[PDB]
């Protein structure tokens, strides 16, 4: 198991040059390669670049240019880089361990006149010491072994600010009987996406989370909504954790019941 | 204690009479028995008889029985002469062992006349036609088998579908009869261990039997077990004298095998290392360590030289001269010794 | 690495899922292939041509016939439906070229009436002068609502930003819908609604301003 | 019963008469001979020559007839000596029989002046001037007929037109005419066709005539007879005394020949088996099977090493090595063997 | 001037007396001595023993010395005389000189108790049950040792976290104590830098150590560090009786290597140059320079035969055949000479 | 005649006095000179010496001019006797033509002030310091003749630009004037132009003179005149006593590598063409011809074995076993012949 956890500056703005960092424990002492995947939403997979442990990088074709990737025995850790970011270079970058290994340094010891049809087939000396090039006793690979999560780096000129949660509990009307519905309202935050929990974890029962929408002044909207038995409602305490990794934000906002203080 | 001269033609030879009464059965220690040579005219006993094997007759008196032959006597005459003066059998034996012959030895029999009568006839083959017939039989009884062995293996080749099951069969049934026949009747079960070849018979015979338990009742280690079938071609060192006097020779000459793998070993070591250090930094071949180039030093001095790896530079060229003349040196020497010792026993046969 | 645009296969259905390439990426015999669900990273569905990678079912077979490699589910089941790439090396082993994808869709999920919720804003968010009209919809197949509004019985238009529909935890999709409203056209009318419509069926959620609780 | 007193310059000899009378012809038996030597004043009868060679001759007398030779007396002093002594031819020759040279044989001749003219003329070429001449006109024409053998093969070479068959035809007639000739004027027809060197005549005349007369008449029973065509070239045999020695040298000593074949089968058997399990299941070259390693083992046990098949594991290199060291011993055990017996005929022509 | 006559048996040796009181201390010469073996009626010093063995003995007095042994007298028997003739013990040794027997060698001991201790601890190794104990553990240091040069260099393979440095320090150990105690016990220490043995061991342990200040304070000098590290194979020299008789034939068959690397380099010089010649003008192997075939001249002459470089043309094959049958020769000519060295120093152990 | 009677120590020899007569000048010739050992007590002579080597001596003079050695007495004591006795020096030849040791073939050092002092100096080396000099640069001369016959057939290399022809010249010059030197210094001339190694100087001087001659005035002339340059090395064989000993067994044995060529030619005609008719009709190598496989089987039965060609069939590979069997066969039979004759050469030196 190769746990990839990516850490840098996610926000960043035109024409300064990219940096993120894979965390990389579980670190097999085999024959294979570290590089970075990236993906823009609605397009396509694309590779950005590697480094191996001997020292000889490659990377895409269309790419040379724009990439660095370097390499940490010390740490046991990847990183990554890019330069001339603009509105097209809007990507999340898996970084990911890939198995690579490759196919010819092989030449006639003795002049080729000598090497014949009769010698390659009968003599063992000269078909794979003296003449293995003439003879023939001298392609390529690719695929991954283990994927990352990803980190989302989006080029910006503007501010990134925080949410703003507020509780939201069932009616009187909006009640659906013996199980009702519950849930948070993360508004007006930047970037996408925010999770919200239910008692650090301990409240599955119908948890409901939604895809985020985008505002023209800038800012992201989602909700949440468990089902809950309505009985409970006031009883436990309903705590949805927002997390925002950014700005180092933690709202601990518990949601209780409605009334009419 | 009176001095007797004893005259062997011409040649006068006095002792004291006691250096001769010591010994009282031979020709000179029985004086009703040596009167008839000694004539009383001179008080000399004259024996016509050969001169020069008179002196070695005198040391046996003179040095309580120490017997040797001059080295200007022949064997036939000394022999010969030894018998004359009667100086006994016992006398004799220590005569024939100094020259070193083997003639010392006897067989024993079962002399039951049943068991001498099968022994006699499998042990010993020249003895009657019917013997001279079961031997030749059992010469093809393994070339038959060792053909079986090969031809299993080639590539096109209790079910009884197959034919190398029910030909090592009958194979394994006559070694068999061979075996028993030859313990019951034997004189002892004592030396029934000490032939090797009782030994070798009992090795030709087994791995054919835990086969057939495998089966009746190790994946690879089977394979152990498949080889040891190879030890039939030692049968045939029964109904041969070619092969005896190699056993023989490899069995005296042991101290110089444990010399000549030793000087190989010691060059492998020493001629090896050289040509790692010399080839170090070029494609050398594949001189990538010093352990590889054991297999090109062992192929250059025993003059094999197949051709798989040679030496590229210069310094490699020259411990690979050096390499070929060590090793038909260190090769030469123990060898000498043990084509003398084949020698020995290949002659003295006769 | 070309890929067209969609395929539609349902449950226990065979679907050769064309990956037409060349022979510096499919002669190497080690191409890879992935799935990608929106929402998550991708996962690598196939790699070698015909080698299944941990997680993989062996019923996706990696059948190649030449330079257009194929791909064949015998028996398509419930969670396959996603985003599916083709890749490989190009004329070296250390490299790599990716394609742009195609969806891979699978009909037969459970159909049922919309569990829909609606959240009126809070009381604090009437203090924060902003109106946002939480209008949700769940457990639902297809994944098709048209997103509407209802005042009293009057339909509201303006201000409207809504989700795709996106899957949940237990085979079924999830929606959502917002009618971002003013603080003082939130309070100036009598009663709010979110008509939304699901096969045809209509199930109403009603709100008001003056509703303690 | 009469001692007599030979005394050989001053070493004195005494006998019974009647071992002098055993043989008549010797100078003691007959009394005319010996009373020349004869002094009366002392009773001894002196002679003056070597001392230390009498006791051969006395002991011939006393043992009937075997005669000896002792070890420190040289060949020339010793015959010399039975000649003084006047002992007979038989014992002349049986001192060379004793010894170890083979003079005792001649040659029929024709006693007729032209049987015997053209016998003198073939076979004893070192008659004359002529006999020189058919000697050398032989030697060429031999050659001649192997150098056409070898190029009628050449890639690029009865209708005349052909040189090859007009040449083959002339040594066909000359050894023909060479035969016939020797054949009519041989003192005998029976001993000739129990010898050798005719029968090579024969054997290199006949299938020529058996291609001219089926011309004129499964694999063709010509290509075997196209192989019993080169044994033309041991009709050298009789124009070297090289190839004569080498023939009683490699009949002398069959046995150690059968041993060398013998030995370096049960090796070849024995090695082969231990590589092909050895590299058993590997990309392990073409020990597919173990009658495919008998090439291996005969190529590296006699040193010749071509490098076609080698071993490519730590077993099969193990083995190969203890391969090498076992043949470089059993080839070198028969042969000191075979090199002494070619000495022995070799210098025996002295 | 008085005549003494002895009777050796019978035989009658007479002698100046002169000749015999040259040496009093002598059986004979003593005139009390020798007086017992007298008898007033003959007038003769009469003595019973070996007839053939006392004409050397009167040689002795005759010449004063230059004892020399009847080549048919066995030495045990003449060895037997002297001592009854008293001949003396400075006489006994001349003997055995003329035979070349060497018995003379001896070796002191410290014997101060805790030295004599020591030194019969750690040199001769059969004198307890310790000095046993110290040999096996010292045979098995060794070939650790030489098991971690070969795998130190297989391609796989002071922070002391190495286990290759580790095991090689505590061997370096081992070795310098056994140096530095015998160096200690050691009787005189004048003698101690001059035995080869001691001096292997001092070469072992200087590679070790020079490194070891390098690092603490040479590009391919270290190299050749490298390769005088090989010398560790030679300190089983003491632990041996094979390697020392190799090194004394080594030592006294100098000449006879000079002369086999000086016949074998005149003929690279003198095949190598007409195989050039005569593949001259054609596409010919690498036969480009003269320089460049004497790879080929050592294969072919050695007989390896790599076949990695062959002649192609008809003048380069009859000069390679010339050149095998001439390597042949060339090699066997002065290795009979060294091989007869071994023999006799091998079996002068008896 | 007169029966002289001389005592050897206690053993009578007896003779006639005529037969002293034979040589008047020996010591028993002249009766003055013997005059003095006569003893008229007993009437008989006491020459007090070795008993057991008087034989001879008394041999010599009976049979008027024999002389041998007796086998059991040493080369010193016997030519001790020769002397005592003054059996003249013509007589002391005779010995030494018996024994055969070396005979000293006549010194003619010149004779002159000076002309015999220059003969010195450079015919004879170790006279003294000078003429040892003279050897050290002589040898140093021709190491860079030889080198510079590599070196310039090289690929990468009266110009006077040119180092080659410069540093030849200096030698070839140093080679003209040491030869001037002792041609005129030679006490003869007609012996000169005999002497091998002055011949062997005018072949190494005469290749470079003659292209001069021809370059300051040749199609395969200039080809061979290149080849006939190789000979500057066997003038190396007059500061070496270890090639002269190499030409005098090449000169002894001229009969015994005929033979050895002779061997190897019939086996290469007798197994070449039984693999061509073996392997006849497949994709055969190249044994197209039986001219073809003259190159495999001098390769195969010399055992060098390149492995350029092989047998492919059954029969080929049956033959080819044969094949190298009969070469170790074929060569060590005449080989032991040579190498006795070196040994003979090499230790008569002594
Ligand atoms: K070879
Ligand atoms: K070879
Ligand atoms: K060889």
């Amino acid at each position: 198991q190769v746990q990839l956890r990516e850490w840098g500056a996610g926000l960043l703005k035109p024409s300064e040059t990219l940096s993120l960092t894979c965390a990389v424990y579980g670190g097999s002492f085999s024959d294979k390669y570290w590089s970075w995947i990236r993906q823009p939403p609605g397009k396509g997979l694309e590779w950005i670049g590697s480094i191996n442990h001997s020292g000889s990088t490659n990377y895409n074709p269309s790419l040379k240019s724009r990439v660095t990737i370097s390499v940490d025995t010390s740490k046991n850790q990847f990183s990554l880089k890019l330069s001339s970011v603009t509105a097209a270079d809007t990507a999340v970058y898996y970084c990911t361990s890939v198995h690579q290994e490759t196919k010819r340094s092989c030449i006639d010891t003795i002049p080729k006149s000598r090497c014949t049809a009769f010698q390659c087939k009968h003599s063992m000396k000269y078909r794979l010491s003296f003449c293995r090039k003439t003879c023939g006793t001298c392609n390529y690979e690719w695929h991954v072994d283990v994927w990352g999560q990803g980190l989302l780096v989006t080029v910006s000129s503007a501010s990134t600010k925080g949410p703003s949660v507020f509780p939201l509990a069932p009616s009187s009307k909006s009640t659906s009987g013996g199980t009702a519905a519950l849930g948070c309202l993360v508004k007006d935050y930047f970037p996408e996406p925010v999770t919200v929990s239910w008692n650090s974890g301990a409240l599955t029962s119908g948890v409901h989370t939604f895809p985020a929408v985008l505002q023209s002044s800038g800012l992201y909207s989602l909700s949440s909504v468990v089902t809950v038995p309505s009985s409970s409602l006031g009883t436990q305490t309903y705590i949805c954790n927002v997390n925002h990794k950014p700005s180092n934000t933690k709202v601990d906002k518990k949601v209780e019941p409605k009334s009419c203080d | 204690g009176e001095r007797v001269v004893i005259n062997i033609s011409g040649l006068r030879f006095e002792t004291q009479l006691k250096t001769l009464c010591q010994f009282p059965e031979t020709l000179l220690g029985d004086p009703k028995r040596r009167m008839r040579y000694f004539d009383p005219l001179r008080n000399e006993y004259f024996f016509d008889r050969n001169r020069p094997s008179f002196d070695a007759i005198l040391y046996y008196y003179q040095s309580g029985g120490r017997i040797r032959r001059p080295v200007n006597v022949p064997i036939d005459i000394f022999s010969e002469e030894i018998r004359f003066y009667q100086l006994g059998e016992e006398a004799m034996e220590k005569f024939r062992e100094d020259e070193g012959f083997l003639r010392e030895e006897e067989r024993p029999l079962p002399r039951r006349d049943f068991q001498r009568q099968v022994w006699l006839l499998f042990e010993y083959p020249e003895s009657s036609g019917p013997a001279r017939g079961i031997a030749i039989v059992s010469v093809l009884v393994i070339l038959i088998s060792i053909v079986i062995f090969c031809l299993e293996t080639l590539p096109e080749f209790s079910s009884f579908s197959d034919p190398f099951f029910v030909v090592e069969t009958l194979c394994i049934i006559w070694f068999s009869f061979e075996l028993l026949v030859r313990f019951f009747a034997c004189p002892s079960k004592a030396t029934f261990s000490r032939n090797i070849m009782n030994l070798i018979d009992i090795v030709a015979i087994i791995p054919y039997f835990i086969t057939l338990g495998t089966e009746l009742a190790s994946l690879a280690i089977l394979r152990v077990i498949r080889l040891v079938r190879v030890f039939r071609i030692f049968k045939l060192s029964r109904h041969s004298k070619g092969l005896q006097i190699l056993g023989q020779t490899l069995k005296a000459s042991m101290r110089e095998l444990g010399l000549l793998i030793f000087f190989l070993f010691i060059g492998v070591i020493l001629f090896s290392s050289a040509v790692y250090f010399a080839e170090a930094d070029d494609p050398t071949s594949g001189f990538s360590s010093i352990p590889d180039a054991f297999w090109w030093a062992v192929v250059t001095m025993t003059t094999v030289g197949y051709g798989d790896m040679h030496p590229v530079t210069i310094g490699g060229k020259i411990v690979g001269s050096l390499c070929a003349i060590a090793g038909v040196l260190t090769i030469a020497l123990p060898v000498p010794v043990i084509v003398s010792n084949f020698n020995y026993f290949y002659h003295r046969e006769t | 690495l070309n890929q067209p645009s969609s395929v539609s296969g349902s449950l226990g259905q065979k679907v050769t899922i064309s990956c037409s390439g060349s022979s510096s990426n499919i002669g190497n015999n080690y191409v890879s292939w992935y799935q990608q669900l929106p929402g998550t990273a991708p996962k690598l569905l196939i790699y070698g041509d015909t080698k299944r990678p941990s997680g993989i079912p062996d019923r996706f077979s990696g059948s190649k016939s030449g330079t257009s490699a194929t791909l064949g589910i015998t028996g398509l089941q419930t969670g396959d439906e996603a985003d599916y790439y083709c890749a490989s090396a190009e004329d070296s082993s250390s490299n790599a070229v990716f394609g742009s994808g195609t969806t891979l869709t699978v009909l037969g999920q459970p159909k049922a009436a919309p569990s829909v919720t609606l959240f009126p804003p809070s009381s604090e968010e009437l203090q924060a002068n902003k109106a946002t009209l939480v209008c949700l919809i769940s457990d639902f197949y297809p994944g098709a609502v048209t997103v509407a509004w209802k005042a009293d019985s009057s339909p509201v238009k303006a201000g409207v930003e809504t989700t795709t529909p996106s899957k949940q935890s237990n085979n079924k999709y999830a929606a959502s819908s917002y009618l971002s409203l003013t603080p003082e056209q939130w309070k100036s009318h009598r009663s709010y609604s979110c008509q939304v419509t699901h096969e045809g069926s209509t199930v109403e959620k009603t709100v008001a301003p003056t509703e303690c609780s």
